[PDB]
RNA sequence: UCCCCCGUGCCCAUAGCGGCGUGGAACCACCCGUUCCCAUUCCGAACACGGAAGUGAAACGCGCCAGCGCCGAUGGUACUGGGCGGGCGACCGCCUGGGAGAGUAGGUCGGUGCGGGGG
RNA sequence: UCAACGGAUAAAAGUUACCCCGGGGAUAACAGGCUGAUCUCCCCCGAGCGUCCACAGCGGCGGGGAGGUUUGGCACCUCGAUGUCGGCUCGUCGCAUCCUGGGGCUGAAGAAGGUCCCAAGGGUUGGGCUGUUCGCCCAUUAAAGCGGCACGCGAGCUGGG
RNA sequence: UCCUAAAAGGUAACGGAGGCGCCCAAAGGUCCCCUCAGGCGGGACGGAAAUCCGCCGGAGAGCGCAAGGGUAGAAGGGGGC
RNA sequence: UAGAGCACUGAUAGGGCUAGGGGGCCCACCAGCCUACCAAACCCUGUCAAACUCCGAAGGGUCCCAGGUGGAGCCUGGGAGUGAGGGCGCGAGCGAUAACGUCCGCGUCCGAGCGCGGGAACAACCGAGACCGCCAGCUAAGGCCCCCAAGUCUGGGCUAAGUGGUAAAGGAUGUGGCGCCGCGAAGACAGCCAGGAGGUUGGCUUAGAAGCAGCCAUCCUUUAAAGAGUGCGUAAUAGCUCACUGGUCGAGUGGCGCCGCGCCGAAAAUGAUCGGGGCUUAAGCCCAGCGCCGAAGCUGCGGGUCUGGGGGAUGACCCCA
């Protein structure tokens, strides 16, 4: 036949969860398109990678129309 | 958190690993073995998930 | 039909949505056991039914096959089966309503549905009508 | 009709059926009460009553409530009623499925046609006082291939067609034996 | 304190569409004009500037009405960590804890924060 | 197109029935086995044929199953070896009975026959052609049965295949 | 790339179905501006479909190239530098 | 994901609406009408999907906090072996909703527990993890009539095939049990007695078609009852029967649905069988209860060894788990 093909696992999705400690630059969540938007102290790159720009805890915030944003609350 | 007497009566041999491990956090070696731990919401959980192996006693 | 070539096997769990109610007609035919019903089976019961009471009323065939029945031609394991040999089938689980007649006599129905039942592999029952719909 | 309804509370809905009582609930715009009836009773009572008339429920409270089954949950796996609703009425106009009696001699029958029907009960808005046992359906001058629509209905006073004024009511499809089969196997 | 309106943010349809009503002194828009800043691959329609007259028509604010949309119980039910039994098989059932979707009763044509102007 | 994409050399095809060594039942062919799609038979439904009459005889469309002969699937014991067709010799067992026995129905006058049921105790030919099994044919017969026994039998034989 | 995969990840078969071995100096960067497909109604050639006008139309277009995910509160359409 | 749903992506049974294509009316002035035809887009009824999802569980993953001293964990380093796995339950692909088939996943046992009890025997099913001793004791699975330890236990039902000793569509006044409805002491079911009439040879059809090849239509009278007629039958007629009415008759009678257990369907090859004998208000099956047998599991007594705790100039030894 001619079907047995498949690109190996890229292993994406949620890397960090709400209520977790994070340094500075920790890849919060690697995503396909933009299933998760940045926010407070969080930016993305070419592959839409989400990471922390400060140091604190990860937090999520669903906002329907706007989107499912994720931030980090800095503290020390 | 009154006492909680627990006697192992049903061998864990052949049962899921997690359950075996439960009789460790609860600490039950052999058969027909007594064990009177406290009644903490935590300790309860274990005893519960293996209730079918040990006959609980309210003390 | 029209979609694409082959499809999976998939088990036949509980007789859930595989089962309804008499929506049209007067009498109905229900399945008791779960299985795949073949196209040849639909027609077989169809022709049997309509042929019984010549110039019959309206025969409703609620079910409908669309599951590509797979199969291999007496060989080994070179890829996936060609299938299509027997054709297709329908997810028929207990409670389902394969057929139901109308505008005809009860005797015509009872005997017909009975015969068409033998055209089916599954043990079956014959339900009247009642009033079980959904209202007030 | 009547039905001795009892109050529920902490009974096992599953083990309850085993006993011989049919689980369910009665309620209106202001009500919500766990209840249950008897299988055999509700059985023979609902056969006639069905879901077109009103069945007063005599609770032990002596309360005679103008209720009608707003919905029935039919157990699959060999048909049988599992749960029952009982929507109570008051003085406010309420919607419901009203029976339709297809009476007459369709032109199809004469030409050897098929008695087709679609809505054996249309959903209509109406006051609790109005309990029309049914509506005269003038299906008679309906020939094979013709259809009577919802906009072609005779509505008893105090009532409106709470539907889509253009909804099919009945039809007259053709028979099917010899010609079709013999011709189908060769033209399929 | 409270009320009407202007800016802006949050909740992200119980605030949306639609038919009706309604406000211009104030606030807002339209509106007058295209000399100057500036502009439409054509147009000052858009963007822009100078500024009186006129209306509240358009837009918006507020309010109403549920037909559409949307929100949605409860009750039971499907399915199911866990424990157990029955049938050749396809499968079925009970105890324990969990528990939808759909449909019903029903809810809604907004709520709210800071600042600014006006009584 | 180190594209056999972690890339043995800068540089490479095929043949062995003349064959050999190491090793495997981790693996094919024989046989067994599990299965039963294929094969044999039985069965349900019964349009319809049979003047008439669906059941003398028959059966579409479709459904259930029994057996475990064939082809087939799996690769489980056996590769420090289980000899493989057919023939001969000796058989023995099954019954789904070819004959003889008995019996029902018949579209059974009688004879003869059809079909189904019961019933292995015994019997179930000689020959032409082919290695054949198989089958075709001659002559006859009460009949010239099907199948199991590693498609019985090579420490009994044959060796045409 | 997706499904198989049994709701984290991962996950096999000679399992189902389809791509890559490129292309772009503008298809990039910034700045400013802009909003789809279709449907209906109206209009010289055209007339199913060029182009223009009105109303509807929240993403079913577009996003170089398979598919997935994302997306007009721009990743899309155009101009300046 | 399970399920569920059709809001997108596709399939789809019927019906309406209606663009388009076929056919007929009819004149080419090119339209208008009908259509038990094919059928797009749209609506209603209804449903299918691994690669569809408006929705969406149980659950699983993870981080903070708490219990958890465990032949737990973490770090550095030494030494390994292993890289055919298998059965099983569950969730899927392939297969044929085949295989002691195969390919992943979650767990489990076997592996290496072929050590023990049960299952007749039997790597993996049920019970249970063998440090050694003992002519002690309770119990597990299973079992408690004889081979065989321990009840021919107790009480209440079912089953007459040996079912149990375990095959299907489908078949059957088998036998018992529950609910609904018809009919009946103002006289029921059945057998039995007699009748069961005319138009009409219902229309048509046909060689005929007279209740009874077929089609369609689809009365009146007499009466206690007799049908524009159910079958057998005839070439068509006759003739019989039945539902019907009365007499008889004398007490029940008929139908449906659901449930328990058994019967048919049931044909294989060296001798036969549930392990055997043998069993029938059970020694079968269902329900409720007490009692007992029974493993190397547990308790009892004694002993070895290793680890951990204590007395301890005392090394030492003693005791404990
Ligand atoms: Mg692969
Ligand atoms: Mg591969
Ligand atoms: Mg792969
Ligand atoms: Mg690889
Ligand atoms: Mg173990
Ligand atoms: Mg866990
Ligand atoms: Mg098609
Ligand atoms: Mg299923
Ligand atoms: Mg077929
Ligand atoms: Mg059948
Ligand atoms: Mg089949
Ligand atoms: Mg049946
Ligand atoms: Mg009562
Ligand atoms: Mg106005
Ligand atoms: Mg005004
Ligand atoms: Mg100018
Ligand atoms: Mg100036
Ligand atoms: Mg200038
Ligand atoms: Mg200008
Ligand atoms: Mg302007
Ligand atoms: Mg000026
Ligand atoms: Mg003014
Ligand atoms: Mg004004
Ligand atoms: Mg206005
Ligand atoms: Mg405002
Ligand atoms: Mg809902
Ligand atoms: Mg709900
Ligand atoms: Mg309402
Ligand atoms: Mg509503
Ligand atoms: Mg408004
Ligand atoms: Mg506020
Ligand atoms: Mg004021
Ligand atoms: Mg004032
Ligand atoms: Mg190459
Ligand atoms: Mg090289
Ligand atoms: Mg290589
Ligand atoms: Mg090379
Ligand atoms: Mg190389
Ligand atoms: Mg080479
Ligand atoms: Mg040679
Ligand atoms: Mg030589
Ligand atoms: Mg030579
Ligand atoms: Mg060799
Ligand atoms: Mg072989
Ligand atoms: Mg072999
Ligand atoms: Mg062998
Ligand atoms: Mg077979
Ligand atoms: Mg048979
Ligand atoms: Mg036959
Ligand atoms: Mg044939
Ligand atoms: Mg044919
Ligand atoms: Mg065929
Ligand atoms: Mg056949
Ligand atoms: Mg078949
Ligand atoms: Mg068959
Ligand atoms: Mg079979
Ligand atoms: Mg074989
Ligand atoms: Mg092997
Ligand atoms: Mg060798
Ligand atoms: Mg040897
Ligand atoms: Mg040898
Ligand atoms: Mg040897
Ligand atoms: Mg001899
Ligand atoms: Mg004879
Ligand atoms: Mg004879
Ligand atoms: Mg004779
Ligand atoms: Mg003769
Ligand atoms: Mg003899
Ligand atoms: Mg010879
Ligand atoms: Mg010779
Ligand atoms: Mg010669
Ligand atoms: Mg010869
Ligand atoms: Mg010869
Ligand atoms: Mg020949
Ligand atoms: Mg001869
Ligand atoms: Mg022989
Ligand atoms: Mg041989
Ligand atoms: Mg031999
Ligand atoms: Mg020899
Ligand atoms: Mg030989
Ligand atoms: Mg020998
Ligand atoms: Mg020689
Ligand atoms: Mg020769
Ligand atoms: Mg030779
Ligand atoms: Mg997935
Ligand atoms: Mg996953
Ligand atoms: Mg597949
Ligand atoms: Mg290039
Ligand atoms: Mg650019
Ligand atoms: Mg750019
Ligand atoms: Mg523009
Ligand atoms: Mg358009
Ligand atoms: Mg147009
Ligand atoms: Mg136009
Ligand atoms: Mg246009
Ligand atoms: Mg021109
Ligand atoms: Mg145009
Ligand atoms: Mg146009
Ligand atoms: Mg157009
Ligand atoms: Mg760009
Ligand atoms: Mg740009
Ligand atoms: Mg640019
Ligand atoms: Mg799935
Ligand atoms: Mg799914
Ligand atoms: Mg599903
Ligand atoms: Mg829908
Ligand atoms: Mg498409
Ligand atoms: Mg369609
Ligand atoms: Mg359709
Ligand atoms: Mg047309
Ligand atoms: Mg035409
Ligand atoms: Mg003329
Ligand atoms: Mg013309
Ligand atoms: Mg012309
Ligand atoms: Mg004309
Ligand atoms: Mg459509
Ligand atoms: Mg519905
Ligand atoms: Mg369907
Ligand atoms: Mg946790
Ligand atoms: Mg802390
Ligand atoms: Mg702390
Ligand atoms: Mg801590
Ligand atoms: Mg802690
Ligand atoms: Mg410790
Ligand atoms: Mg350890
Ligand atoms: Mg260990
Ligand atoms: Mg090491
Ligand atoms: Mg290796
Ligand atoms: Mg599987
Ligand atoms: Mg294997
Ligand atoms: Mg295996
Ligand atoms: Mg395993
Ligand atoms: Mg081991
Ligand atoms: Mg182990
Ligand atoms: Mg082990
Ligand atoms: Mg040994
Ligand atoms: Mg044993
Ligand atoms: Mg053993
Ligand atoms: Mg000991
Ligand atoms: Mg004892
Ligand atoms: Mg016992
Ligand atoms: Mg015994
Ligand atoms: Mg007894
Ligand atoms: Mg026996
Ligand atoms: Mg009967
Ligand atoms: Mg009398
Ligand atoms: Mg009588
Ligand atoms: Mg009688
Ligand atoms: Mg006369
Ligand atoms: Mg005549
Ligand atoms: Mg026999
Ligand atoms: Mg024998
Ligand atoms: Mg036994
Ligand atoms: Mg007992
Ligand atoms: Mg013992
Ligand atoms: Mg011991
Ligand atoms: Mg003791
Ligand atoms: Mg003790
Ligand atoms: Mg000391
Ligand atoms: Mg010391
Ligand atoms: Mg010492």
């Amino acid at each position: 036949t001619k079907n047995g093909r498949d690109s190996q696992a890229k292993r994406l999705g949620v890397k960090r969860y709400e209520g977790q400690v994070v340094r500075a630059g920790n890849i919060l969540v690697r995503q396909r398109g933009t299933r998760f938007k940045p926010g407070k102290n969080v930016g993305m790159g070419r592959d839409f990678t989400l990471f922390a720009l400060v140091d604190g805890v990860v937090e999520f915030q669903d906002r329907g129309r706007l989107g499912r944003y994720v931030h980090v609350r800095p503290l020390a | 958190m009154p006492r909680l007497k627990v006697k192992l009566v049903k061998s864990p041999i052949g049962y899921p690993k997690d359950q075996k491990a439960a009789l460790k956090a609860l600490g039950l070696r052999r058969l027909q073995q007594e064990r009177v731990l406290e009644d903490t919401p935590a300790i309860r959980g274990n005893v519960e998930k293996v209730a079918h192996l040990v006959r609980v006693e309210v003390v | 039909r029209m979609k694409y070539r082959k499809q999976q096997r998939g088990r036949l769990k509980g007789a859930t949505k595989g089962g309804d109610y008499v929506a049209f007609g007067d009498f109905g035919l229900v399945a008791l056991e779960p299985a795949w019903i073949t196209a040849q089976q639909i027609e077989a019961a169809r022709v049997a039914m309509v042929r019984h009471f010549r110039r019959g009323g309206k025969i409703f065939i609620r079910i409908f096959p669309d599951k590509p029945y797979t199969k291999k031609p007496l060989e080994v394991r070179m890829g996936k089966g060609k299938g299509n040999v027997e054709g297709y089938v329908a997810v028929v689980k207990p409670g389902r309503v394969m057929f139901e007649v109308a505008g005809v006599t009860e005797e015509q129905a009872m005997e017909a549905l009975r015969i068409a039942g033998h055209k089916l592999p599954i043990k079956t029952k014959i339900v009247r009508r009642d009033a079980y719909d959904e209202a007030q | 009709y009547r039905l001795k309804a009892y109050y529920r509370e902490g009974e096992k809905p599953s083990a309850l059926r085993r006993a011989g009582k049919l689980p369910g609930v009665m309620y209106n715009r202001h009500l919500n009460r766990k209840v249950y009836v008897d299988l055999v009773e509700f059985d023979k009572v609902f056969r006639q009553a069905s879901i077109h008339h009103v069945i007063v429920l005599e609770l032990p409270d002596g309360q005679s409530l103008p209720t009608l089954v707003r919905q029935v949950n039919l157990d699959k796996r060999r048909r049988r009623p599992e749960h029952v609703d009982f929507f109570v009425l008051s003085d406010e106009p309420v919607e419901m499925y009203v029976p339709l009696r297809f009476v007459g001699t369709p032109a199809g029958v004469r030409a050897g046609g098929v008695l087709q029907e679609i809505h054996r009960d249309i959903l209509v808005k109406v006051s609790p006082r109005n309990i029309p046992e049914f509506i005269e359906v003038d299906v008679s001058g309906l020939e094979i291939g013709d259809s009577l629509h919802a906009s072609d209905l005779k509505l008893p006073p105090g009532v409106e067609l709470a539907v889509s004024p253009e909804e099919t009511i009945a039809a007259v499809v053709p028979p099917e034996d010899v010609e079709k089969l013999a011709e189908e196997a060769a033209a399929e």
